[PDB]
RNA sequence: CUAAGAAAUUCACGGCGGGCUUGAUGUCCGCGUCUACCUGGUUCACUGCCGUGUAGGC
């Protein structure tokens, strides 16, 4: 759940307004990957040819 | 001459989720096998998830780590070389007026006093920050704070408060390498009921019977978000157009406490992230010596600052 | 469009690995939120979005591997 | 040409495997992309390709074995 | 002939299974296609022949069986 | 949807928990209650919610690596 | 106020028978999807003075 922060690209005073106003939250999903609270070291494997 | 259709940055103070565990006082040099609390579901006819202290711990811990990476003017993406290079020389003249030393005193200042301890600061009785500086796998230099003693209004002077905000200043410029471990014990009571953090789930159904408030939980182990805990340390902002009083609010393009309703610096005022960004670049003004920290601080926390064009 | 619309799509990027979309009523409510990473759990997450959002109607769509775990058109309709 | 329009072909190289298009507005927006192996994967992809693209209106074409997944014109059209 | 031409017709030798030509600026660049079986899937191979293509403009015809799938407003652009 | 229906998913936002729902003639019962850390105690949770809420006609879904800690009869009543 | 004024085409039927479309084939090469984030306002319950009803404790 974060806020409105980008720039309002559409008129102040918007009759069909492409985006929603700042006083209101936005909710989104996003993907994620981290460590576990333990481990500390990332290892990254591949082959060549 | 024009901003960019792409820009951003990366973040600084990248923090972990804070884990939560719980004991008793008098126990807090040696607590490294505390055992971590767990939400249970409790019945009122709905289901919600509560936390609870253990009936012999009186002392909540929370615990998490902290980076500081450096090269905070150089964007991640761009569209033409021009605007960066602007923008470097901007950021160049601004670091060379004055480095990282106000900014990295008030990310002390809320380090000091435990605010990331969101609603369980409240009823405390006596809270300890514990702060170690990780260099080779070992700790390299301790501090340990009193958190109800430091407040939350105002930025008082220290000489431990100067030294970690030092070490901030020096990983944020770009000198060295810069691990925090941050450690927080609160009295709470024996016992009583702790917060973890809420959460937000944008698939879970209407139809009555589900679930009415579930916790953010690790593994069966409470723990907070990370995004709290930097909302929670960014509350350095305090140069806005409403008067004394109110306290300082985090730093935010077009400055807005969502969870009150109002939002500060409002674009019809000439006092918002954007247009003081877009004079400073592009019109070779520098609005004052205080919005230069707030500048600074929003592109620290990062963002994707476009215009079409 | 009356009825909650299930889908349950395979992900060609990597085989194996499937994805759930569901549309009550004019508007997008769940876009490809990840199902499992095999036929049974994209069924179990098929009948979960359909068990909530759900109206007295709804309409499970899915390939014939993982509607082999639901039940012989019984719980497929409504 | 307002509708999106959704078309699912049988490949005729190898008989049983699907490829949907999508076009809106006159332009292409989706070519030759695989839906599966079998009618119900293919009924999968065509009702999430109606779903995310096409936002107004729609229209689904297809084959007869893939058409019988979905609801008898009520969910085909809009 | 400036538009594409998509013709569906049915096979008299084998009834019930379908064919589709394209025109596309007078030289043909699809000869006797296999479309569908049925009606249904002849409408869809003769979408996507019109999708490509047909470029600027385009005109469908065939049976009253196959184009009682397309709306009368996406058989001719 | 005349048979109970029990359904075992794991939560993606942090992978190997698992939650289980419930649902008994058209409203639901049990909606996104907590199971263990491992599909042992997902698949003992799955069998104690397929012997209470439902007495005929139980349906148990779930991952292969939680359906295979019971036998095969006990999937389908 | 008309090249005006009028009008019953009506019945019947055997198009039949035969057939080898044949072979042959190299689609083929390259690649950076990036960036930021407070679910929160919200657990009117347990058990008792008491025959109801309406006082009280935490």
């Amino acid at each position: 759940r974060g806020t409105i922060s980008n720039r309002l690209k559409t008129k102040d005073r918007d009759p069909a307004k492409l985006d929603a106003s700042i006083q209101s939250p936005n909710l989104q999903t996003v993907d994620v990957a981290n460590l576990p609270s333990d481990a500390d070291t990332l290892k990254v494997r591949f082959t060549l040819r | 001459l024009s901003t960019a259709s792409v820009l951003a940055f990366e973040r600084k103070l990248d923090p972990s989720d804070a884990l939560m565990s719980a004991g008793a006082w008098a126990q807090r040099d040696a607590s490294q096998e505390w055992p971590a609390v767990t939400v249970r579901e409790k019945s009122v006819l709905q289901t919600v998830d509560v936390a609870n202290l253990p009936s012999d711990a009186d002392t909540l811990k929370v615990r998490f780590t902290l980076r500081v990476l450096g090269g905070a003017g150089t964007p991640s993406a761009c569209n033409d070389a021009a605007y960066r290079d602007k923008l470097l020389q901007t950021v160049a003249t601004y670091v060379n007026e004055q480095g990282f030393a106000e900014l990295a005193r008030r990310y002390a200042h809320n380090l000091a006093n435990a605010r990331f301890l969101w609603r369980n600061r409240v009823g405390a009785e006596a809270v300890e920050v514990r702060i170690n500086h990780i260099r080779q796998g070992e700790v390299a230099r301790t501090w340990r704070f009193d958190a109800l003693a430091i407040g939350l209004r105002d930025f008082k002077a220290d000489a431990e408060l100067d030294a970690l905000a030092e070490l901030i200043a020096s990983g944020l410029s770009g000198s060295g390498h810069v691990l925090l471990e941050v450690v927080a014990f609160a009295r709470i009571g024996d016992g009583q009921e702790v917060f973890p953090s809420q959460e937000l789930i944008l698939d879970k159904g209407d139809k009555k019977g589900q679930k009415s408030k579930t916790l953010y939980s690790v593994r069966d182990a409470a723990a907070i978000h990370s995004q709290k805990i930097g909302n929670a340390l960014r509350t350095i902002d305090t140069w806005y157009p409403d008067e004394d009083g109110l306290g300082p609010i985090a730093v935010e393009p077009y400055g807005s406490v969502t969870s009150q309703g109002k939002a500060y610096r409002q674009p019809k005022q000439k006092l918002d992230f954007y247009t003081l960004l877009d004079n400073w670049v592009l019109r070779d003004e520098a609005p004052a010596v205080e919005q230069q920290h707030y500048v600074i601080a929003n592109l620290i926390r990062g963002g994707v600052f476009g215009e079409a064009e | 469009s009356r009825p909650t619309v299930v889908t349950v799509t395979e992900t060609p990027r990597n085989p194996g690995s499937y994805e759930v979309n569901v549309e009550r009523d004019g508007k997008m409510v769940v876009g490809r939120a990840r199902a499992g990473s095999d036929p049974g759990a994209a069924a179990a997450k098929a009948m979960q979005m359909a068990m909530e959002w759900g109206s007295p109607n709804y309409v499970i769509l899915g390939s014939n591997k993982v509607l082999a775990f639901i039940p012989e058109q019984l719980r497929v309709k409504m």
